């Protein structure tokens, strides 16, 4: 039964901002056992196992299959983030530029609230349950033997629509928010005395507050639109 | 079987812990002590013993239903039967509890991920074995508390964002408005009676 | 789904509120002392700060009661929707 | 029957730095390091130990009227009685303490939760059992505790705060002002005689 | 919830008073002598900081000790009140 | 009776490490780590095992009074009386370091505390007894260790306001001054002999 | 001998990946993330990520040749001896790669440096031992990704170049000109399709 | 007595990484990181790594002392002998090693710290036990590894320094040179050939 | 040090090429492929 | 609480002295072109912090030194 | 302080050579031209500027060992 649980656990740790350290490790590790005593059922395979298992390389496999999903469904989650942390940088986060400071704190400010809400989006339809059942389409398609990875050398050499997405996301807001540096540049040009600490940060500010409410209704669509298409990317992932 | 029963004594109150309750009250008390700044409160004691009788708080009907007709008897003086209707009872108990809380689409999802329950096309829920159970009610219990968790995490985030808005716009770049945020959040926890009206809301229309 | 999108949209405009108001002031008063750094120009660097500061404290301390109010109300509505959240 | 009071013994003691104090103490103290900058003391080290100390400190007259009536036979060399008023009048006093820092609310709240206090009729605060008043208790005084740490934590924010409206007000925007607030900072906690009053102030009138 | 407001409005009046001196001290002086950057203009760069150093160390100098008084007070205040605040 | 010695024994070195040393020099090393700029030592290494070398070292006379008159006998090989004087002896040499440095303030406040001091009316110190005397001991040594590290704090903080002022003197506004004053801190640190003259400070004319 | 094998096995999954690999990958996407302004990945999450990913991938030749002479043996099927030859072959396999890729330079200073080759006077390379081999490939490995690193750097460093020039050629002196910097880099980033052929390169590039 | 050296071999290696090396390389390559910006490399994998390398690496020659004198027989494969000139000859080359890089200074004013010593009044280094020897050696070591550092720190300021000096000149106010000084780093961190010689030197110099 | 001399030279004439402003920025796109070829010639 | 202002106005003064020789020798040549400049005002600065800097160090040094004598004073 | 003292003066020397020649090379229209001088500084005087902090940076380091 080992096998599908280091399917599982990579699962669940490798996927934390749905399932993280926030849940105490006590929790962590009996949902493994959980899962996969559902799943590994009807798998009634009753031979002799090698000395010192030599199977174990078979145990290389499964740990890979289980990191894949994770970082490819936190394309979704990160172009919401990526969305948000650039967004953050014309107003006030890209002051941490600077030679190493204490902790990465401007990742807090805005990103985080991205990162609940489509967190908490997932529960209407699933959180954790299309990774699953895309998970055993995996298990249908490799449940397990010495051919252990099939392709996935060249299937980890992709491409991820992360900005794309993002861009897809922010566009207005990027273009009116350089408009709005230039017209912080024309404010200079009428009086060449403005030190832009002494005037622009405030009114960047309030407009990328502003902006972010209006593209967060649109964030609600186009999540729904991007969810489609990270499910067509596992689909073909897996299968190849 | 009495073995079973007294070794799982020693053992199983920590798979319950991963049963049943104590997974949302935890949840939401870490949710609670990552605002405010540092843990606050001991991760080892405090938040987990709260959980812990809470719990059992929780749980004493459907031990009361299992008192009435499982524990009265094996009470080791009265060296009562192999638990059988025990345990079949209680889990009608628990299975009410667990159906009160578990979505379907999870339930056929994990049966068609047992390769089990696929085959054998169970209809009712009750017919759902514990076993199987167990992952669909954890995952959906799972969703109800990172809903309830993010939805009380709101005002925090925004006391953060509005004291880094107003020192942004001051042009306080160098700032760690966390600490700032830190008093401000509290005030509505406590002066809005949330802490105990939280406990009340979770816990009484949890089992209603 | 919609729910989610009505807190969001909510919450972000308590956002608006609060960090509307300060971030306002501290904008007319660096631009009303950048018109002043006109003619009789007199810049050296920073001035316009202070009043900056002066802008943001009288801010606290003139919003300051009702701002908590509006906190309390939706904080409180929060939890009532709380038991239709699940 | 011996047996119980040795177990519930090895349990208990987690039991009861979760249940009367122990809690502000620990709050505070971080809320105290929070400020400062860094930890600037050993989390894994010394504050919980100063917590601990304090703790059975601040029990000491519970234990004192135990002494007289439950603690100074249990000493094992007395051999003394099976133990029902010892559990009785130090449960009278834990109960006196509990409700003179429990609020009613959150065991009205927990009684609906229970259904326990639903069916079994408590009427009295002494008739709800002690099980039912640990969680409140723990709620009342994590409210109680964590507004006094934060109406603690604001003037150092301000002394924070002026700082860096110093700094930009010359314009010295790329700085850490907390390392200049370090000094200050420690300097009032000092000329305050703030800790001192802090730990005599939670102590004497947290019991008297 | 209207001490709270009670307590930030005294927090805000305190940091108004102890903000309010020092910063007017370098305003007065940099305001003077941007003032002699006009009519007679030379205008460099930064020569009125030198003479704010003078007034702003004079004024870490001789303002500081009562200043930390004021915390001094409103801080005594809250240990006592900490047992009227549970 | 040994086993409530060796038990404690095992128990106790934290407690130590928390009881008359360690807090000083722990506590003036984060303060010398929080200049510099990073970390620049490892936390979780370094400036903790610093810690536990110096602090038996500082402790070595009064391990010495313990070695003479308690620990040498508790060697097995000398199978000792069984621990009367063992104790109460090297709790007076632990009271008179206590009473070496703690405050009377805390004392009191402590006493009124305990509501066992209110009670048994103790007027001497040495009446107070070690449990009682502890903590006070640990806030007092705390303060003094403050007021040490901050009193050193200082000088850096006029170095990076030098540089600054410089630097926005010429007008260079965009800068990291930290990075600057990295290397010229450290030279001061050492040219000093700062880091010999201060261990030797905190060691010499603590224990005298 | 399980037993040392399965706890270096608990213990060198680190070491090894501070062995060939992790190094370059972490460097390059680390600089890459140094431009384009904030992090704009998480730290914490992705981008070390791919670094282990590749790493895994470009480790498995190694595993492929003792997949056939290794991995492929212990079987029951095969009837293989206890793990003798097993780590010599590997070690021999992993000894060819590390010698591809170890300096001669650092590979004497640091025999003489443990003073065990020094004294013992080591020939071949392959009578280094894997312990003394491991630094001075990491340090040869370090140079390389640093060369390759800051030749990435060198475009977003122009691009704000020529941002500043704009500036301050149109009398635009006060401005944050990064901010600017974000979008188009972010832009080009994607408009020439580089971050694909960057990780592309990088894996096969270095392995095939 | 074979049990106290086994439990503190599983106690002592981090007191040996605390007590001979592993602190002036760690110290170096956080120094060495601290320049070209960013962390540059991981903080929780490699520099620290490299040390241990290099740590154990660099240890062996004491170990080759003991390997004639010590080592060859605790390999438990020997059945060696209980620990008398084990303890004392690898005492002695440990004190020859200390005393090669120990000041007297700190030895006196440590010597008063330990009172014992005051109260013995030792005069040769040899009768300095090796507790009394452990802090003065960590104290000597943390000055000569900060001079060293720092002094590697220079070069890179002084860049820093010159690309703002030039931005300034030019009137070009606005900039952050730091990212433009990332890459002339590097350069010079390899166009030295200067990482070899800097472990070459720290190498030798060290051990000889 | 004389390949950063070159590299310097071909983004600082690329620098003079730009100080017409929408499709000057174009011109950076073409250079920035061309820095990622003669990335792998940098080791 | 008097000694320690005390020992703060100590501080203060050292970096009023430090503080104000270069910022005068500045202000001179800000004066006198102004009645370009910053090229003038660079030279003065740069050789400030050569010229001045051993002895203005070994303020600093001095004092830095009774530091720490009456740190075991300061218990 | 001796060595200290010493490594510091050099390191200012260093840095007034390095600080001193660029306005030499530069010795609204005519600014623009000027910017080129900026940047054929980096084209003509970088590697053998290189190769002054270079020998000194490595005596430094040999001289590292002495320096303690």
């Amino acid at each position: 039964l080992n096998g599908v649980f280091f399917r599982l656990a990579p699962l669940f740790f490798f996927l934390p901002f749905l399932n993280n350290g926030i849940i105490s490790p006590s929790i962590r590790i009996p949902v493994i056992f959980l899962v996969a005593s559902g799943l590994i059922t009807s798998g009634k395979v009753d031979i002799g196992s090698s000395v010192f298992e030599h199977v174990y390389f078979l145990m290389f496999k499964e740990i890979i299959v289980g990191l894949l999903l994770s970082f490819c469904l936190s394309l979704p989650f990160w172009i919401f983030h990526a969305v948000g942390s650039i967004i953050d940088n014309q107003r006030g986060a890209t002051l941490s530029s600077s030679i190493d400071p204490a902790n990465g704190v401007d990742t807090s400010e805005l990103a985080k609230f991205f990162n609940l809400f489509s967190a908490v989006v997932f529960l209407y339809s699933g959180g954790m349950v299309f990774i699953l059942e895309s998970i055993q389409l995996s298990y249908n398609i490799c449940p397990l033997f010495s051919q252990c990875s099939f392709r996935i050398s060249n299937i980890l050499t992709f491409l991820t629509l992360l900005a794309s997405q993002a861009v897809i996301l922010a566009s207005p807001v990027m273009i009116v928010l350089l408009l709005s540096e230039v017209l912080l540049g024309v404010l200079s040009r009428f009086a060449p005395q403005m030190n832009a600490f002494s005037v622009s940060l405030t009114i960047k500010s309030l407009l990328a507050i502003f902006i972010i409410f209006i593209c967060s209704s649109t964030i609600y669509f186009s999540k729904v639109q991007f969810f489609l298409g990270e499910h067509k990317f596992f689909t073909n992932l897996f299968v190849r | 079987s009495l073995i079973a029963t007294l070794s799982f004594f020693t053992l199983l109150p920590f798979l319950v812990a991963a049963g049943t309750c104590y997974i949302k009250f935890s949840i939401v008390f870490v949710m609670v002590r990552n605002a405010l700044g540092l843990q606050q409160v001991p991760s080892n004691m405090t938040l987990n013993g709260i959980a812990l009788i809470m719990a059992l708080f929780v749980m004493k009907p459907i031990i009361e239903a299992g008192y009435e007709n499982y524990l009265n008897g094996p009470q080791k003086f009265d060296t009562i039967s192999d638990i059988v209707r025990f345990s079949d009872s209680g889990l009608m108990e628990y299975k009410q509890y667990l159906k009160k809380h578990t979505d379907l689409e999870l339930a056929r999802f994990f049966q068609r991920s047992e390769e089990e329950n696929a085959d054998l096309k169970s209809a009712e829920n009750n017919d759902y074995s514990l076993f199987s159970l167990l992952p669909a009610y954890a995952l959906s219990e799972i969703k109800d508390a990172f809903k309830i968790g993010f939805y009380l995490y709101l005002p925090f985030v925004v006391v953060d964002l509005v004291i880094s808005s107003i020192l942004l716009a001051l042009g306080m770049m160098m700032m760690s408005p966390i600490t700032i945020s830190v008093p401000i959040k509290l005030v509505l926890f406590v002066a809005l009676d949330g802490w105990g009206i939280l406990s009340k809301a979770l816990i009484e229309q949890y089992i209603n | 789904m919609s729910d989610i999108v009505y807190m969001g949209n909510k919450a972000l405009y308590l956002i608006l509120i609060f960090s509307l108001w300060p971030v306002g002031i501290a904008t007319v008063i660096g631009l009303s002392i950048g018109l002043l750094q006109t003619v009789t120009q007199l810049q050296e660097q920073t001035l316009p700060f202070g009043i900056k500061l002066i802008g943001v404290s009288i801010s606290l301390l003139l919003l300051s009661g009702w701002y908590g109010e509006v906190l309390l109300s939706f904080c409180h509505e929060i939890m009532f929707l709380i038991k239709s959240g699940v």
